């Protein structure tokens, strides 16, 4: 139950770093797409463990982490919901998307903005 | 200050001085009806949309497919190839609109019909223990729920 | 094609085809004259070293930060972290234990 | 195309619904009204791609297809069955978009079918792949497809049903099938129709890999979801032979129908097109008034 | 507050006093240090406003507009450097003079305790404001769009002055909080309905409703880029926060008599979002992009719930900034084509690629994408409306549509397409521009971090 | 391209007719044998009349053809990838770059490329120089009352290039990238 | 089949899907003994059971949960206990079946009755 | 930390691992990774800081407000005394709203917690939200955007005219 | 062959 | 890369591992459908048989003469 | 795979000795189809079809209708292709 | 059959009867718009190839595009009975059907309010 | 560069384009491209599967794996 929350919170968290790093060097080299490819491949193998969790148990849960704003009686957080539905589509969602990379990666080699391309994949 | 779109243009000396600082023929030339919504003589270019111009000729603007000093519809915005498109289409308007609405018409209908005749197995309705989980479905704990029995068939 | 557009095409792919010809880069096109490429990677291991460093700097930093969050967060405030509560069968529980199993019919056909 | 507007974006207004299934199973008319908008979706959608000629626009008319089948599962009050559809279909449907990507690249931004063929034995794995993917989109039996749109049948026969509703997503399933054997008779059956200088190459780890993994996905990855999961739905056991078999019989007879069609084809008897034909390869008119009536009335008064 | 203000003032003397090769520089630093200082002022007080003394105050309304004049200051000094670099020092001391001017009494509008003072210092705006249009504008137009606007805002201004001048007589003080806490309702007899409207009408122009908008495009138009920037950002909010400030003592005549008004909004936006459908000049459709964004705020205002309150204060700061920059940004495409057109220049994705992705981020906040704060008030206005009346969410959405529509045309006409041939001035974007647009992007994204600062006392 | 005329003759129609009747046959006979057959049943009916000499019935024989053409059209007719209302269409477009762009590079990239744009520099002398001749030239063979076709002269002369050639001659190739 | 008979014969004779039933329960037969539901309120909450999932056949269902949640890694070791709930549920929709057919005989009999005077 | 009187939970029945194969569980292997490879590190490092921190103990206060005369005891212009009573039913008004709030984060929490059996097993909390929101709607709504004490204050007026009416009725 | 790849000024 | 070579109106151009790894797949997946239909028939065509209704009796369904 | 000028020669000599309304033996690259050979207009559209579809590219009817020459195809093709070796 | 074209739908060049017409007349018209189309594609050349422009070449059409959609609509505009009806029809009508539509709305609520009859039981926020 | 085939090569013979050249003399017609269309019928491209072929793909060794993989079950059980 306690590495559940970690792993989810993380298969989202990684995806990100792609764009954090769209800022560095990286980004103007053609080393890019191979990057992010192996970035959406390592968030497919975290999502795998939530799922074998929940078919394990059946490990549901709502991470309320970050209070956004109070407006009086309404409270509007942060709050994603892992349960049934979110942790056995993100696997599925995850591998789609390898497999498009990978695909983009050569069908998308002469276009000259490919890493534009990857980076709005991500 | 005369290169500039004017009142509606009245006598045939008018109509020709328009006709030439649009760059037109004066046989061509055709203002507005003054019916005094303001178009004034700026000329009634035809009604068709930028997508119908010659794709293969060199047009000033490729993407706009216009030549420079060729006057410019009134409706040019709404006529762009990102809009609204005026081509010719192979089925006739009045059969495309009919064919449509008809399809869609019957599609409504049809599904009404079957509102009114459903489609359903020949079994009885589900039953479910403690009164149809009356408690287990928001029931009143306090009042006690109205008998219902299933048997054995 | 009249004579004048005869010849004014060929004159015209003569220039065209002396412009494209100029539009092709010499041997070299100098690049401006790197610290991290140097010593930290002269010849460094393209293989185990950079499959493992990118699977630290994108899964390991990102979870322990995650995980202590998940300790600033969680315990420090209520009803943020609710999992749904386990299925309890007719077997044993953890902290209070007991168990009762139900009454059961009987029918080893299908 | 592959990515957002077959498997993922496409189905996030069927995940919204899906996510509200609580709310939806109290309400009557709400699923009544999903019913019937998934039922004419994959009535309209099939009637349309069968004479699509682009490949791509096959297969979005099929996306779409799909998606108004995961709304007429929805509609019989069976989320989780509409969300096993999305699962299975995401796996299905982008590779069969891979395998169309590959086809284009290979015949150098070649996208019509008309131009394409004998691609059978000159691509040997995109033609497996796509026919593996073609056969899990038709429910061949122990697919990926299976454990979903089959199941999907099943519940929708045996169910308070608005009865046109439920013709409809049949014929929509015959039409799936149909445009199938399309996108396999126009494009690698017969002799070849793409210009010379044949560049037909895949010899790529990239490509291979990618459509192999999803491969395997579309082969096993529905027994194993199906086997792995908490039941969540009552099983309809007990059902009449015939409709147990209402799926496969339909799938046959639309690929047995398609098929003739596709050999008449052959024949040098050129004909003159059908008001059936324009309606359908012209996408029932649908874009062509709506698109220029309520536009041209809008921006005109804007004016 | 004089911590805000006295610097304000200095900013003349320094001006005027700093050499031709420095009046830029030194009036951007310290613009910049009055913005930063004035940054204090958003520590708001959950339920009492921060009362300086007896002249000058401050709540979480007040705040954040301060915040965004003296923010916009040092953009509109460096959108202004451009076209102002061949005019003589002391005409450029004298722009960079009004600018201050204007910022100042801004600055003593939002934070006035007194409504006859707050209504002197927002009728001074003016002066600065004309000028700024009529004598640094570039066409021949400058001069009717001044009269036009002068004259719609006095003539709805006046009445204003006559109603509160005649509340002093009768109730004794027109301060803030004594009108607050002293506050009565009013009856509805035509006396009380014709005080209603003298005291509504003037911001009613201001922030123009449909039907009395025929000068923002105008002057919008016609100004120069910095005028633009102001009379897009805060010379439009100053009605809002005049009604807002205002309906304290026109309740509960309001209820009955905010029909019109509702009904002129909520039409008008609609109007106003499909005319820039078809508009033909970039500055028109901002302008009328501009009263569409507007009529939400005004509608938030005549309902008069919390949730409308905090919708207006997030829309007006949103707005304020997205307009601003889509000013700027227009600014850039006509000091390189020299022309407004918008069909003139196309294919601007190619040439200019940073200025491409600025177009494209400013048309997402201007059509509301989440979770920016234009969205975060837009759905707050939306809602509260709804709540008025379920039949609103069908103007609502349709408004929405539109907006993202003519949004994305513009983003489609300007920087997308074939690259317009004979054009051949188009030269690489500046630091100074980009700096620019970074400037009224950076914060608008940052507050979606902490909307709370935005969200108006109701919060 | 090349130049207009002012008119499409008979004979022009009737070969614009004949292109797009075979290439819709195409569309419509999709196997090539198919299409091969009826082919020369639609060459026959265009050589049925050929030699018919009143243009009065020739007009009256375009006319029924084209009528026949437009209901027996074919309503997704093939299109090739790289032609107006293809796949492929202004794919590229976003890659080209005009030529005059160049010259607001910064020395620092400039010197990257020397030799290129050495060369430039003299493509620009050129244009410079020869522009004196063009002005000069267009004049002289201009009729009195402007020109009447879009057709532009050639270089009569040596040392001379075809008037208004800059643009036509450095504009940016199909595949930039 | 008896859709057809509902909408092109006799509606009057065919028993109305929504309706039923109609006729009293214990009406015809002797005596009806009711239905025994193995699975207590308490166990069904406990196993956190769809509401839909609370049939008589609960107890099966239960059973194949755990054996689902004990048998892991290993999804295939509950054919036994899948079988055993998917017959009690064919049992209950022939039940079910049963009682559809009992409303069109008891509607026939009582036509039948109805011509009798 | 949180006082669980404010929020309740309820105790936690957790089910004893029973495994029937010999496979051996993934899931186990994958936890006692991720408590090396990540728990532990993390543990460590909230050691050091809680140590940094128990260095330098310092505290903060939570600010009490005594009660002030309402709105109801206040002369007609008694700007002082109707400041004061405004404040305090401003303050009350914030007090309510927050305790709104944890009305409905328990409602929340008892909703995920409960799984498929929410609907039977959180009546008690949907009752509680019930009976907050009644009270809440009853004195704060319809106020405006300009609320004030004085306008709570006639409302309460109105509502108990209206009750006396009943009564009498 | 390398071709030269005309470009606007990313300098700036 | 030429490795593979460019045609013309002449025959394309193969390899082995591209041969190998399609054939291999498509006999994987009619292998998976066989072994499944082999061991899982039931999913097919059904586990229990459709009760038949005019079998059943009067007295069985609860009912009296007229 | 760039388009070489000898190879688009090539290619529009393989396609016209194809045609069997031409003789291979008198064919040359400055063969016109009106005078040299008995090609007739429905021919010139015909060879033109057939060079478009056998290079995937269209050429415009106002262009087409000025060919004749072989030699006029292959450089057209090398200007459309900007084919400069 | 026969093509029947709309004003979304023009007559296509090939079914339209003046694209026959051989009559010298328009054999002349269509020489004349030629004339004039070159000469303007001449002007425009001319500004265009020419190596000393460093700026935009400004289209009086687009100018004059331009204006009359902005500036010279209301010195063009008199107020006629059509004119009128249009403009009253158009800026008042939806006003006061809008204003109908909510007003019955809000009276319906209050209605419902003022007896008792309408629920809000978690209404907490407007 | 390419070597182009020798364009002898490229017959009607057999090929379907035959039977449509047949076809068009008993009209008094002749094909005149038929011999730049022969190449689709000729080499490699002659004879692809029919629908049921191409569905059947792979299932001479999946059944044989099939057996295989069913003696391997019954003889170890």
């Amino acid at each position: 139950m306690n590495p559940f929350a970690s792993l989810t919170l993380t298969t989202l968290i990684i995806l990100t770093i792609p764009i954090m790093m769209s800022n560095s060097n990286i980004y103007k080299t053609n080393l890019y797409p191979n990057y992010v490819k192996t970035t959406v491949s390592y968030a497919f193998t975290l999502s795998l463990v939530p799922l074998l969790m929940f078919m394990h148990t059946g490990q549901e849960m709502i991470i309320s982490n970050w209070h956004w704003m109070t407006l009086q009686t309404v409270e509007l957080s942060l709050s994603f919901k892992m349960d049934y539905f979110s942790v056995m589509f993100i696997p599925v969602a995850l591998f789609v998307t390898w497999s498009i990379m990978e695909f983009s990666m050569w069908y998308m080699h002469s276009d000259p903005f490919i890493n534009r391309f990857f980076k709005y994949l991500v | 200050k005369d290169m500039f779109p004017g009142p509606y243009p009245k006598t045939p000396e008018e109509r020709a001085a328009a006709a030439k600082k649009y760059n037109m023929r004066v046989e061509d030339y055709e203002p507005y009806p003054d019916d005094g919504m303001g178009y004034g003589d700026y000329p009634k270019l035809p009604d068709r949309s930028q997508q119908e111009r010659d794709p293969w000729y060199d047009w000033d603007h490729p993407d706009l497919r216009l030549n420079w000093g060729e006057p410019i519809h009134w409706d040019l915005d709404m006529y762009i190839r990102n809009r609204v498109d005026t081509s010719p289409t192979p089925v006739s308007w009045n059969t495309m609109c009919k064919h449509l609405f008809g399809f869609v018409a019957f599609m409504l209908f049809m599904f009404w019909v079957g509102e009114i005749y459903p489609s359903y197995q020949p079994v009885g309705p589900k039953q479910y223990p403690y009164n149809d989980l009356y408690l287990e479905r928001g029931g009143d704990p306090t009042k006690e729920p109205e008998p219902v029995v299933h048997y054995e068939i | 094609y009249t004579p004048d557009e005869k010849l004014r095409l060929q004159q015209l792919r003569e220039l065209r085809r002396r412009w494209l010809k100029d539009q092709e880069l010499s041997p070299r096109e100098p690049v401006l004259p790197f610290l991290q490429d140097g010593a930290p990677w002269k010849n460094v291991i393209y293989k185990t070293y950079r499959h493992s460093i990118f699977a630290v700097t994108h899964v390991l930093i990102p979870v322990w930060i995650i995980h202590y969050y998940l300790k600033y967060h969680v315990t420090a405030k209520p009803y943020t972290v609710v999992e749904r509560k386990p299925r309890i069968f007719p077997g044993d529980t953890i902290l209070e234990t007991g168990e009762v199993i139900p009454l059961m019919k009987e029918f080893p056909d299908q | 195309s592959a990515l957002l507007h077959s498997s993922t974006m496409v189905v996030a207004g069927v995940f919204l619904l899906i996510r509200f299934y609580p709310l939806m199973e109290t309400n009557k008319l709400v699923q009544t009204m999903t019913l019937c908008l998934g039922a004419i979706t994959t009535l309209f959608t099939a009637l349309c791609a069968i004479t699509q000629n682009d490949i791509k626009k096959i297969v979005a008319f099929s996306t779409s297809s799909q998606l108004g089948l995961m709304m007429v599962t929805i509609g019989i009050n069976q989320p989780h069955l509409a969300f096993l559809h999305i699962c299975m279909h995401a796996f299905f449907k982008a590779m069969l978009f891979m395998c169309s990507g590959s086809i284009i690249h290979s015949l150098n931004d070649e996208q019509d079918i008309r131009k394409m063929g004998g691609l059978y034995k000159a691509m040997p794995f995109t033609t497996t792949a796509l026919i593996i993917g073609s056969l899990a989109l038709t429910g061949m039996p122990y697919l990926t497809g299976f454990y979903s749109k089959d199941l999907i049948i099943e519940a929708v026969n045996m169910s308070y049903t608005n009865a046109w509703a439920l013709l409809m997503t049949l014929i929509a399933t015959s039409l799936t099938a149909a445009y199938s054997t399309r996108i396999i008779f126009f494009a690698f059956l017969g002799k070849p129709r793409f210009p010379p200088l044949v560049l037909i190459n895949e010899n790529n780890p990239l490509l291979i890999n990618s459509i192999k993994r999803l491969l395997i996905g579309s082969i096993f990855a529905g027994f194993i979801i199906s086997n792995n999961i908490p039941p969540m739905t009552v099983p309809n056991t007990t059902m009449p032979l015939y409709m147990k078999m209402t799926a496969l019989i339909v799938t046959i007879m639309g690929f047995m129908l398609a098929l003739e069609l596709n050999n008449t084809t052959y024949y040098l008897k050129f004909k003159y097109p059908s008001q059936t034909y324009k309606f359908s390869n012209m996408l029932g008119y649908y874009p062509s008034i709506m698109h220029r009536l309520p536009t041209y009335h809008n921006l005109s008064m804007s004016q | 507050m004089l911590k805000i203000i006295i610097p304000t003032t200095m900013l003349l003397p320094m001006t005027w006093m700093s050499k031709h090769n420095m009046i830029w520089i030194n009036a951007t630093v310290h613009s910049l240090l009055i913005s930063l200082i004035s940054l204090s002022l958003l520590n708001q007080l959950g339920e009492n406003s921060l009362n300086f003394s007896l002249t000058f105050f401050s709540d979480s309304l007040s705040a954040p507009l301060l915040v965004l004049t003296t923010w916009l200051l040092p953009l509109m000094l460096m959108a202004s450097q451009s076209h102002l670099s061949k005019e003589t020092t002391t005409r450029k001391k004298l722009y960079i003079t009004m600018l201050i001017l204007l910022q100042l009494f801004l600055i003593m509008t939002f934070t006035a305790t007194e409504l006859i003072l707050f209504y002197i210092l927002f009728e001074a705006t003016l002066v600065p404001t004309l000028i700024i249009i009529t004598r640094w504008g570039n066409q021949t137009e400058r001069l009717n769009a001044g009269l036009y606007f002068l004259f719609y805002t006095l003539a709805g201004s006046l009445p204003l002055l006559v109603a509160l001048v005649y509340i002093q007589n009768t109730t004794g003080s027109l301060n803030f909080l004594i009108i607050h806490y002293w506050s009565h309702p009013l009856s509805n007899s035509w006396s009380n309905i014709f005080m209603w409207l003298a005291c509504i009408m003037a911001f009613m122009v201001k922030m123009p409703l449909y039907g009395l908008h025929l000068w923002l495009p105008k002057a919008h138009v016609e100004a120069p880029i910095a005028g633009s920037m102001v009379l897009a950002a805060v010379l439009l909010k100053l009605g809002g926060y005049g009604m807002m400030r205002i309906t304290t003592i026109l309740n509960p005549l309001t209820n009955y008599m905010a029909y019109p008004f509702l009904m002129l909004s909520m039409w008008g936006m609609i109007m106003t979002s499909s005319i820039c459908l078809r508009q033909t000049d970039l500055k028109s459709l901002i302008a009328y992009s501009s009263v569409s964004h507007m009529a939400l705020v005004i509608v938030a205002i005549m309902i008069q719930t919390p949730w409308s309150f905090m919708g207006a204060t997030a829309l007006m700061i949103a707005h304020g900034l997205t307009s601003s920059m889509l000013f700027c940004l227009a600014n850039t495409n006509y000091e390189r084509v020299h022309s407004r057109t918008m069909i003139l220049a196309r294919g601007l994705q190619t040439l200019l690629p940073l200025m491409a992705t600025w177009w494209l981020m400013a048309s997402l906040t201007n059509l509301a994408l989440p979770p920016s704060i234009n969205l975060i008030g837009e759905l707050f206005i939306i809602t509260a409306s709804f709540s008025w009346s379920n039949i609103t969410i069908i103007l609502m959405g349709m408004n929405m549509m539109i907006t993202a529509l003519y949004s994305l045309y513009m983003l489609i006409t300007t920087q997308r397409g074939k690259y317009t041939h004979h054009i051949n001035n188009i030269k690489a974007s500046f630091t100074r521009e980009n700096a620019l647009m970074a400037l009224h992007i950076l914060p608008l994204l940052l507050l979606t971090l902490n909307p709370k600062m935005i969200l108006g006392p109701l919060y | 391209f090349s130049a207009p005329a002012a008119y499409l003759t008979h004979q022009q129609k009737v070969l614009r007719l004949y292109k797009r009747a075979l290439r819709h046959l195409e569309s419509w006979c999709v196997h090539r044998d198919k299409y091969r057959y009826f082919a020369c049943l639609m060459r026959a009916r265009f050589d049925e009349h050929k030699n018919e000499k009143d243009m009065v019935k020739a007009t009256q024989l375009l006319r029924q053809a084209e009528e026949e053409f437009w209901y027996g059209q074919h309503p997704q007719p093939y299109i090739f990838p790289e032609s107006p209302g293809g796949t492929s269409y202004e794919r590229y477009e976003c890659y080209k770059v005009p030529e005059w762009c160049l010259d607001d590079w910064h020395p620092s990239e400039k010197a990257m490329y020397p030799d290129y744009f050495a060369k430039r520099e003299q493509w620009k002398r050129l244009r410079r120089e020869s522009w004196e001749r063009e002005v000069k030239q267009l004049q002289e063979e201009t009729p009195p009352g402007g020109p009447r076709t879009e057709a532009l002269p050639p270089a009569r002369k040596e040392g001379d290039l075809p008037p208004l050639w800059w643009h036509i001659v450095t504009r940016p190739r199909e595949r930039p990238m | 089949a008896h859709l057809a008979r509902r909408y092109l014969g006799d509606a009057s004779k065919e028993p109305d899907p929504l309706r039923m039933p109609t006729f009293p329960p214990d009406y015809g037969f002797p005596e009806r003994k009711e239905r025994e539901m193995v699975a207590t309120q308490q166990e069904m909450n406990d196993a956190q059971l769809m509401l839909q999932q609370r049939d008589y056949c609960a107890h099966y269902l239960i059973q194949l949960l755990k054996c689902k949640r004990d048998s892991f890694p290993n999804f295939l070791a509950c054919k036994h206990e899948q079988h055993d709930w998917d017959y009690c549920e064919h049992l209950d929709y022939v039940k079910r079946m049963k009682e559809f057919e009992r409303e069109r005989r008891l509607l026939q009999r009582k036509k039948r009755r109805e011509q009798r005077e | 930390s949180w006082d669980k009187d404010v929020y309740p939970e309820p105790p936690r029945r957790t089910p004893a691992p029973a495994p029937q194969t010999s496979l051996p569980n993934p899931v186990t292997y994958l936890t006692k990774i991720f408590d090396l490879l990540v728990d532990r590190p993390v543990t460590l490092a909230r050691e050091f800081i809680e140590q940094q921190h128990a260095k330098n103990r310092y505290y903060y206060y939570h600010r009490e407000f005594r009660r002030v005369p309402d709105i109801t005891e206040c002369e007609e212009k008694d700007i002082l005394c109707m400041f004061e009573a405004e404040m305090q039913w401003r303050r009350d008004y914030k007090v309510d709203q927050e305790i709104v709030n944890i009305i409905q984060e328990r409602l929340k929490a008892c909703q995920q917690r409960e799984g498929e059996s929410y609907r039977q097993n959180c009546a008690k909390e949907l009752e509680q939200f019930t009976q907050v929101s009644k009270a809440f709607q009853d004195r704060y709504s319809d106020l405006g955007a300009h609320y004030s004490a004085r306008k709570c204050l006639a409302k309460q007026k109105q509502r108990m005219l209206a009750e006396r009416k009943a009564a009498k009725e | 062959k390398r071709l030269f790849i005309i470009k606007p000024s990313g300098f700036y | 890369g030429v490795h593979i070579e460019p045609r013309y109106r002449q025959f394309p151009q193969l390899t082995r591992s591209q041969l190998i790894q399609a054939e291999f797949f498509s006999a994987t997946m009619w292998f998976w459908i066989l072994w499944r239909f082999w061991h899982d028939s039931d999913a097919v065509l059904g586990h229990f048989p459709y009760p038949d209704p005019s079998q059943w009796t009067d007295e069985e369904l609860g009912i009296l003469p007229d | 795979p760039p388009l070489t000028l000898e190879a688009i020669k090539d290619r529009v000599l393989y396609v016209l000795k194809l045609y069997d309304k031409i003789d291979p033996e008198k064919l040359s690259v400055n063969s016109h189809f009106m005078k040299d050979l008995g090609l007739d207009s429905l021919d010139q559209v015909e060879i033109i079809m057939a060079m478009e579809d056998e290079f995937g590219f269209e050429i415009p009817d106002i262009d087409a209708e000025k060919l004749m020459c072989p030699q006029e195809i292959v450089d057209y093709i090398a200007d459309k292709k900007d084919v400069y070796e | 059959p026969k093509y029947k074209p709309s004003r979304l739908a023009t007559l296509p060049a090939t079914l339209d009867p003046a694209e026959y017409d051989i009559s010298p007349e328009t054999r002349k018209a269509q020489a004349e718009r030629l004339a004039i189309r070159s000469r303007l594609k001449r002007e425009y050349l001319l500004q265009y190839n020419d190596p000393n422009r460093l700026g935009v070449i400004e289209d009086p059409a687009l100018i004059r595009w331009t204006y009359a959609r902005s500036a010279n609509i209301y010195p063009n505009f008199r107020p006629t009975p059509k004119t009128s009806l249009l403009g009253a029809l158009f800026g008042i009508g939806p006003l006061f059907f809008w204003y109908y539509v909510f007003k019955t709305d809000r009276d319906k609520k209050e209605k419902l309010i003022q007896e008792g009859k309408l629920d809000q039981t978690f209404n907490i926020s407007y | 560069k390419m070597e182009l085939p020798d364009y002898k090569q490229w017959k009607i013979e057999g090929t379907p384009l035959e039977t449509v050249q047949e076809k068009l003399a008993a009209r008094g017609l002749r094909d005149p491209w038929g011999r730049n269309e022969a190449w689709r019928y000729s080499g490699g491209f002659a004879n692809n599967v029919s629908f049921v072929g191409a569905l059947l793909k792979g299932f001479k060794w999946g059944f044989a794996a099939f057996v295989v993989a069913v003696g391997a079950e019954y003889y170890l059980e």
